[PDB]
């Protein structure tokens, strides 16, 4: 359902 | 400056409704992961796994202008240089909740 650690990365990163 | 509208689309942020705010940062996922053995501090829920940055990062600050509506979601796109507030959790210790950035 999507690591907590996934979503957040997914959210908030832009490397 | 368009950035914020394509990012937030990127990103699923935008699917049902339009994510009023969102912030995004630029450091290096090392960087970033890194804060979780930095300055121990209060989340804004009263927990107190979160930590910020000993260091300013680069971020983009992304906030739906009053006009906006979905599905066609608007976003003014403000870079910054600030420290951010990250809940770290779990192994290995990462952060996992955004919470505010100063």
């Amino acid at each position: 359902k999507e690591t907590a650690a996934a979503k957040f990365e997914r959210q908030h990163m832009d490397s | 400056s368009n950035y914020c509208n394509q990012m937030m689309k990127s990103r699923n942020l935008t699917k049902d409704r339009c994510k009023p705010v969102n912030t995004f940062v630029h450091e290096s996922l090392a960087d970033v992961q890194a804060v979780c053995s930095q300055k121990n501090v209060a989340c804004k829920n009263g927990q107190t796994n979160c930590y910020q940055s000993y260091s300013t990062m680069s971020i983009t600050d992304c906030r739906e202008t009053g006009s906006s509506k979905y599905p066609n979601c608007a976003y003014k796109t403000t870079q910054a240089n600030k420290h951010i507030i990250v809940a770290c959790e779990g192994n290995p210790y990462v952060p996992v909740h955004f919470d505010a950035s100063v």
